Protein backbone atom coordinates (compact mmCIF):
# COMPACT_ATOMS: atom_id res chain seq x y z
CA UNK A 1 0.00 0.00 0.00
CA UNK A 2 3.10 2.29 -0.45
CA UNK A 3 5.28 3.28 -3.44
CA UNK A 4 8.55 1.25 -3.61
CA UNK A 5 11.46 0.26 -5.88
CA UNK A 6 10.86 -3.52 -5.80
CA UNK A 7 12.94 -6.47 -7.04
CA UNK A 8 11.46 -10.03 -7.24
CA UNK A 9 14.04 -12.56 -8.65
CA UNK A 10 15.56 -9.71 -10.78
CA UNK A 11 12.13 -8.26 -11.83
CA UNK A 12 13.15 -4.70 -10.85
CA UNK A 13 10.47 -1.95 -11.02
CA UNK A 14 8.39 0.71 -9.22
CA UNK A 15 4.82 0.61 -7.87
CA UNK A 16 2.55 -0.28 -4.96
CA UNK A 17 2.31 -3.91 -3.85
CA UNK A 18 -1.18 -5.05 -2.64
CA UNK A 19 -2.86 -8.40 -1.74
CA UNK A 20 -4.43 -9.55 -5.05
CA UNK A 21 -7.67 -11.47 -5.68
CA UNK A 22 -5.72 -13.35 -8.47
CA UNK A 23 -5.41 -17.16 -8.29
CA UNK A 24 -2.09 -18.19 -9.88
CA UNK A 25 -1.68 -21.89 -10.75
CA UNK A 26 1.31 -23.50 -8.88
CA UNK A 27 3.68 -23.31 -11.92
CA UNK A 28 3.24 -19.53 -12.37
CA UNK A 29 5.27 -16.70 -10.79
CA UNK A 30 4.37 -13.57 -12.87
CA UNK A 31 1.05 -12.21 -14.21
CA UNK A 32 0.93 -9.74 -17.11
CA UNK A 33 -1.35 -7.20 -18.79
CA UNK A 34 -2.11 -6.01 -22.37
CA UNK A 35 0.87 -3.61 -22.46
CA UNK A 36 3.27 -6.55 -21.93
CA UNK A 37 4.18 -5.84 -18.25
CA UNK A 38 4.03 -7.77 -14.93
CA UNK A 39 1.01 -6.47 -12.93
CA UNK A 40 0.91 -9.42 -10.47
CA UNK A 41 3.75 -11.45 -8.82
CA UNK A 42 4.08 -14.40 -6.41
CA UNK A 43 6.21 -13.42 -3.36
CA UNK A 44 9.01 -16.11 -3.20
CA UNK A 45 9.35 -16.20 0.62
CA UNK A 46 5.59 -16.82 1.32
CA UNK A 47 3.96 -17.81 -2.05
CA UNK A 48 1.24 -15.06 -1.73
CA UNK B 1 -24.13 5.63 -27.75
CA UNK B 2 -21.99 3.95 -25.05
CA UNK B 3 -18.94 5.77 -23.54
CA UNK B 4 -16.21 4.76 -21.02
CA UNK B 5 -13.45 7.26 -20.02
CA UNK B 6 -15.84 10.24 -20.50
CA UNK B 7 -12.81 12.29 -19.30
CA UNK B 8 -14.28 12.28 -15.77
CA UNK B 9 -12.49 11.74 -12.41
CA UNK B 10 -10.98 8.35 -11.36
CA UNK B 11 -9.89 7.71 -7.75
CA UNK B 12 -6.53 5.89 -7.31
CA UNK B 13 -8.54 3.29 -5.35
CA UNK B 14 -10.68 1.57 -7.98
CA UNK B 15 -8.55 0.15 -10.79
CA UNK B 16 -6.15 -1.78 -8.54
CA UNK B 17 -7.29 -5.37 -8.21
CA UNK B 18 -9.65 -7.05 -10.68
CA UNK B 19 -10.65 -3.85 -12.58
CA UNK B 20 -7.35 -3.10 -14.37
CA UNK B 21 -7.46 -6.78 -15.56
CA UNK B 22 -10.93 -6.49 -17.28
CA UNK B 23 -10.82 -2.73 -18.11
CA UNK B 24 -8.51 -1.40 -20.89
CA UNK B 25 -9.05 2.27 -19.86
CA UNK B 26 -6.68 2.22 -16.86
CA UNK B 27 -4.31 0.07 -18.93
CA UNK B 28 -4.14 3.08 -21.23
CA UNK B 29 -4.02 5.48 -18.22
CA UNK B 30 -1.12 3.52 -16.60
CA UNK B 31 0.85 4.31 -19.86
CA UNK B 32 0.38 8.12 -20.06
CA UNK B 33 -2.57 8.09 -22.52
CA UNK B 34 -5.09 10.58 -20.98
CA UNK B 35 -8.66 11.30 -22.15
CA UNK B 36 -9.70 14.85 -21.10
CA UNK B 37 -13.30 16.08 -20.51
CA UNK B 38 -15.18 18.39 -22.93
CA UNK B 39 -15.55 22.04 -21.78
CA UNK B 40 -19.36 21.96 -22.02
CA UNK B 41 -21.06 19.21 -20.01
CA UNK B 42 -23.98 17.28 -21.54
CA UNK B 43 -26.24 19.43 -19.29
CA UNK B 44 -24.90 22.64 -20.92
CA UNK B 45 -25.25 21.21 -24.46
CA UNK B 46 -28.82 20.09 -23.60
CA UNK B 47 -29.48 23.57 -22.12
CA UNK B 48 -28.33 25.37 -25.33
C1 LIG C 1 12.07 -18.93 4.62
O1 LIG C 1 13.30 -19.10 5.29
C2 LIG C 1 13.32 -18.48 6.59
C3 LIG C 1 14.73 -18.61 7.12
O2 LIG C 1 15.12 -19.98 7.22
C4 LIG C 1 12.29 -19.16 7.48
O3 LIG C 1 12.26 -18.51 8.75
C5 LIG C 1 10.91 -19.06 6.84
O4 LIG C 1 9.95 -19.77 7.61
C6 LIG C 1 10.94 -19.60 5.41
N1 LIG C 1 9.67 -19.43 4.74
C7 LIG C 1 8.56 -20.11 5.03
C8 LIG C 1 7.30 -19.63 4.38
O5 LIG C 1 8.58 -21.09 5.77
Amino acid sequence: NKCVNFNFNGLTGTGVLTESNKKFLPFQQFGRDIADTTDAVRDPQTLE
Amino acid sequence: VTLADAGFIKQYGDCLGDIAARDLICAQKFNGLTVLPPLLTDEMIAQY
